[PDB]
RNA sequence: AACCUGGUUGAUCUUGCCAGUAGUCAUAUGCUUGUCUCAAAGAUUAAGCCAUGCAAGUGAAAGUAUAUAUAUAUAUAUGUAGAAACUGCGAACGGCUCAUUAAAACAGUUAUAGUCUACUUGACAUUUAUAAGGAUAACUACGGAAAAGCUGUAGCUAAUACUUGCAUUAUCCUUUUGGAUAAGUAUUUGUUAGAAGGAAUUAUAACAAAGAAGUAACACGUAAAGUGUGUAUCAAUCGAGUUUCUGACCUAUCAGCUUUUGAUGUUAGGGUAUUGGCCUAACAUGGCUAUGACGGGUAACGGGGAAUUAGAGUUCGAUUCCGGAGAGGGAGCCUGAGAAAUAGCUACCACAUCUAAGGAAGGCAGCAGGCGCGUAAAUUACCCAAUUCUAAAGAAGAGAGGUAGUGACAAGAAAUAACAAUGCAAGGUUUGUAUUGGAAUGGUGGGAAUUUAAAACCUUCCCAGAGUAACAAUUGGAGGGCAAGUCUGGUGCCAGCAGCCGCGGUAAUUCCAGCUCCAAUAGCGUAUAUUAAAAUUGUUGCAGUUAAAACGCUCGUAGUUGAAUUUCAAAGAAUCAUUCUUUUUAAAAUCCGAUUUUGUUACUUUGAGUAAAUUAGAGUGUUCAAAGCAAACAGUUAAAGCAUUGUGUUUGAAUACUAUAGCAUGGAAUAACAAAAUUGAACAAGCU
RNA sequence: CCGCCCGUCGCUCCUACCGAUUGAAAGAUAUGAUGAAUUGUUUGGACAAGAAAAAUUUUUUCUGGAAAAACCGUAAAUCCUAUCUUUUAAAGGAAGGAGAAGUCGUAACAAGGUUUCCGUAGGUGAACCUGCGGAAGGAUCAU
RNA sequence: AAUAGAUCCGUAACUUCGGGAAAAGGAUUGGCUCUGAGGACAUUAAUGUUAACUCAGAACUGAAACGGACAAGGGGA
């Protein structure tokens, strides 16, 4: 009957909608990365809590507990994939202390920006 | 026709859902008399067959102090602990008392040991008198109703005594 | 009516059969045969999505019309045939001959064997009928009852069985040096060497298994199929050769490449 | 993201609620809507009523063919097929719905040493024979009835339909070998003996009685002897019925229920596939209950799960899977391995169809579709190509299922431009900003490749095809909460707005409009319900002098809670200065100076057994993502690997969770219980 | 304090309650009465086939057997009665809430002009008054 | 006129808690053949002799009738 293959949102409304300075920072945001809706930011921001949550949770666990050796080379890995942490990072600290515009750098208009090819973000968009 | 619509244990009534299934079944009983030889068939679960017996006159009857069974037949029903309608009306149940014929059992013990295996078992004197009048006491074992034949065994010693009080300090 | 359920639901089937969702609403109902529906995969998924010979059903009825696929050395022809734990599947036009066993993460895999191995197959023996005339029957988890087993065989031995003959070869006990393989439980697939026995009067007998890497795991008594003693197994085996890995460093043997 | 803010006052600090705020795989509805992917959808109310059509059939070696057609050497032998019909199997699966149901169903955990079990699989049998009997369908002829999946009579023929019925093996002894002896599968009865289980009235064996059903009077052809069909018993398997322990929402303005009418138990029987008050007869007076019985309510099918979560919690779960129940309401029954079956039958009730009026026929909570009900929900479409089931099993079917249509239920990605030069503003020749003016690209139309059962969609390619890129984005607001106007007209306590506080009586920052601005954005409002907010239900974690709230007081049972006390330390290696690892030290049984067990439970630690889907999570560039469970690698055209000339290779689909109850398991602490004196032992010797 | 504020009585609207009417309706149980269909058993007995004889026909017997009937049982359905649940009509009665500048008084808040309040009892147009015993939340923390 | 005896079942409002009450309202009842229960007395745990009608249950039976005549409440608001 019902399909059997699974969906979910991705991005979670902020609540308490009218904060000045969260509207300002996220339109400072929106401006610099060149992005056309702070929908984009809500799911950065949503993917963002969802690794933090994770790493938190992994330091909770005590050192050379199997759980811990297991999922915070995997979640480090592919945070270094990602770009998200450099060489000189090695710890869950760092990828806790990891910030929205360094998830935004890796967005491809901003990366082809940064390369050049386009002169403006908006006309890399 | 079994298992549920009764009360609960605590005697609260129990709501019923589940109408009855075929597998509770619950056939309707079979009064065996005695007379010609009739059985019907009943077609169990998984087509398994059960013989029905309506009339008997005769059956296997083990005299079980020597162990040997011989076929004989039911002269009467004289005593059984159910419902005390089952005599009156003469019905074969499974713990019934009946009088069978001892004749070949007579016969077979003066064949075999001579006069009137482990042998030379002494016998006993109040079952020599049930011999000598020519009827005999015996206890079926069967059910007649599931196999459709009835059969059983002479009962003698303590339980023998015990039957004889109760059928007959008496009336 | 409420008589036997004859459809599988996907969802519903066999997790080690790596039926996938999307695939459809239905899985094939393995007919009743010589293994269980849950300890035993069709020959259909077999030579369907493990051998990838044949795309659909369809195709897999095309192999088996054709009396080529051989389970136990004598031709199949049934679409959902349990083909069990062990045994040998022959394939006469490819020429080629697989052992079922399973792999360190349970589940069913044909591994390669010689012509020469495919007539050793292994029984384990689940319980001791003597029929009339004190005749002994030893009836196997291949559903195989066995006359005239020879009397030092136990309810939890193994044999040796020749498929050509239907005869026994030798016998394999369960002592503490006795190799043995773990057949449903957490520790599916594993191959060790047995440290102990616990026999719990009325309850399930466990059983202590000692890897070859020196780490016991423990296992009910009716989840393990004696494979060897001491020496070696009897059976060739994949190419994990029943050691399982800690997941922790099964990803550094992955990652070196 | 473990959050608060407006409102009682002249002002203040509280309590306290109202209101605001956000989410909802949560429903409806309003406005609006250019793409693509993904896909819920007559559950809520009416388990209400249904026109029509379809939804279960089945013959490729293998039961029965002079209906019939055909082809080879020549009326001969082979065949190939084959309408109908008999026979066999299936139709007890699937699909739908959630009315009933409150220890019932269900879930985890057992038992069946208390049972049944088709197909399939492995074993393997006992008390005229060169092949036995009638009797029937199809068919033929005569018919009846307005009508039906109605059928009478007469005549024949088959069968794997129905029914009869035809070696031999084993054992004792002299001792390869000679004579001798015996002959029932299940099931039932009586008397006995007795590889396993935890425990047997077990397997099995002997004796004495019965005794089913069978052991082929059947059909086609594989190695350069086979198969099909059928058959007794055992075993396996697909399952099922009962069954142990534990677990559920509100209500005491339900406190005593059950027991003639079986309630609880014993005995005997009947019945069942089996156990059982399941039923019967006799007997006894039991059984449950404030740890909530018995009742009542549920807008209650249960669970896997869902929403919301910092942690606790609260609410939901008709609905993919599992289990249960039902086919308008009841009841009864046939066949069958399996049904108390409903696209099977019988009857009653309520509906309801045809009728020539005599009689027939029905069950959409299957798929579409219609009426009704409503706030509330799609096509009387295509196909068996995939998944899988049934069959006489390749070849036929399947409204199962898949495909498309409707579809702003939800979910994901993502257009409505970007860029160069002056004029202007800001700044030491840097940013923003109306003009021009060329690129770029979708939306769109057409052809094609492709996809597909066919078609459509996606993707890809080729033609056109954007300047007011008219290819024109909306929804709701602008006093505070709460982001955004003391701007301009109209109205003038009216109209109206306003979740709350409030605005409106001529200057209305609040109504009706325009402009501008704000918010979110192909989405945005509204209503209701629910979660957080709510530490305003508080176990964590509330409050009770005065805000609501200590019983008038004491006794007191259930419940909850309960002083201390019984085996303590020393010594030795390794990180950094400490931390960490190891041995013994009373008594009783074990091993000839040494070899090894020493209450029960709670609790706690480890395991075992854990269906998937969902969840967490490992891997993997679906162009990203939602996803899915895949995939990855050399190859303008062949090296290498291995095989003794060809064969692609490497993989992945993990792990975790799966109660609180049950099984196993290490345990020193903390808790109980046990044992412990108006006395109770132990040892030695003698005695029975 | 020209503050605030209480109650009766008038008028309007809304909600709920009591209510004679052996009120009404729909359900659900329980007993009783009748009782379709049907399992089983028994009684049956249309005939359909056998065994005997005469050289087209007859008797007897064996099974197998359809209508039909009876009796236990399973038991739909209908009716009576009783009880319970839900909904609901109603003369009249008596509340609560809301509304309007209505009428009468001044109960409380100041020692509110008789301090207030509690329990209880009686009385009065209404707020209320009075008796008895209490409390300070009193207008007294005090020879 | 309607039952009306007896046994079994069931019994409301109201109430001065005693009643109402035989409330209301149901079922059964003959004959025959049986079954079961209820006592007293003596011998060295056990065996015999003997008596009332009183209940309960079951078959069978009949023109479904049985407190067969006699006798004998009508209830309710």
């Amino acid at each position: 009957p019902k399909s059997y293959r699974n969906y979910s949102k991705t991005a979670r409304n902020p609540k308490r909608p009218f904060e000045k300075e969260r509207l300002d920072q996220e339109l400072k945001l929106i401006g610099e990365y060149g992005l056309k809706n702070k929908r984009e930011i809500w799911r950065v921001q949503y993917l963002l809590a969802k690794i933090r949550s994770a790493a938190r949770y992994l330091l909770t666990l005590d050192e050379k507990s199997s759980k811990r050796i297991f999922q915070g080379e995997a979640l480090l890995r592919r945070m270094v994939r990602q770009g998200l942490l450099g060489e000189n990072e090695e710890k869950l600290d760092y990828v806790l202390g990891l910030t929205l515009p360094k998830l935004l750098e890796r967005r491809l208009q901003t990366k082809v920006f940064k390369l050049g090819l386009a002169k403006s973000v908006h006309h890399a968009r | 026709r079994d298992g549920r619509h009764k009360l609960r244990l605590t005697g609260g009534k129990k709501k019923i859902h589940k109408k009855k299934r075929k597998y509770e079944l619950g056939r309707p009983p079979s009064n065996t008399k005695l007379g010609s030889r009739q059985v019907h068939v009943v077609r169990g679960r998984g087509r398994n067959y059960k013989y029905r017996a309506i009339k008997l006159d005769s059956g296997s009857f083990s005299w079980p102090t020597f162990g040997i069974s011989k076929n004989t037949r039911i002269i009467d029903v004289v005593y059984n602990a159910s419902n005390n309608e089952l005599v009156r009306t003469k019905t074969l149940v499974k713990n019934c008392i009946v009088v069978i014929d001892s004749h070949p059992f007579t016969t077979w013990y003066e064949n075999t040991f001579g006069t009137t295996i482990g042998k030379s078992k002494n016998i006993d004197p109040l079952l020599l008198e049930q011999f000598k009048q020519g009827r005999v006491l015996a206890c079926i074992s069967s059910r007649p109703g599931q196999c459709g034949k009835a059969d059983g065994y002479i009962i003698e010693g303590d339980e023998l005594l015990f039957y004889k009080r109760k059928m007959d300090k008496r009336n | 009516g409420k008589g036997i359920k004859k459809h599988l639901k996907r969802v519903n089937a066999p997790s080690h059969w790596m039926l996938n969702k999307m695939g459809g609403q239905y899985a094939p109902k393995t007919s009743s045969g010589p293994h269980k529906l849950l300890e035993s995969i069709p020959l259909v998924i077999l030579l369907r999505n493990r051998l990838k010979y044949a795309l659909t059903f369809d195709e897999v009825k095309m192999i088996l019309i054709q009396k080529i696929v051989k389970v136990d050395n004598k031709v199949r022809t049934d679409c959902t045939f349990p083909v069990g734990l062990m045994d040998v599947i022959h394939i006469t036009k490819s020429n080629e001959y697989f052992r079922l066993l399973y792999d360190i993460k349970g589940r069913f895999v044909p591994h390669r064997i010689t012509n020469e191995e495919s007539k050793y197959k292994l029984c384990k023996v689940k319980k001791i009928l003597l029929r009339k005339g004190r005749l002994s029957i030893a009836v196997t988890h291949d559903g195989r009852s066995i006359p005239y087993i020879h009397p030092d065989v136990k309810v939890n031995d193994t044999v040796r069985l020749d498929l050509e003959t239907g005869k026994v070869l030798e016998h394999l006990k369960f002592q503490v040096g006795s190799l043995v393989m773990v057949t449903a439980g957490h520790s599916v697939g594993r191959v060790g060497v047995i440290s102990s026995i616990d026999k719990n009067m009325g309850t399930y007998d466990i059983i202590h298994v000692k890897d070859s890497r020196n780490k016991v795991f423990a296992t009910r008594l009716s989840n393990v199929f004696v494979i060897g003693d001491n020496t070696k197994p009897y059976i060739s085996l994949p190419r994990e050769k029943g050691i399982k890995l800690d997941i922790i460093e099964e990803r550094r043997n992955r990652l070196k490449a």
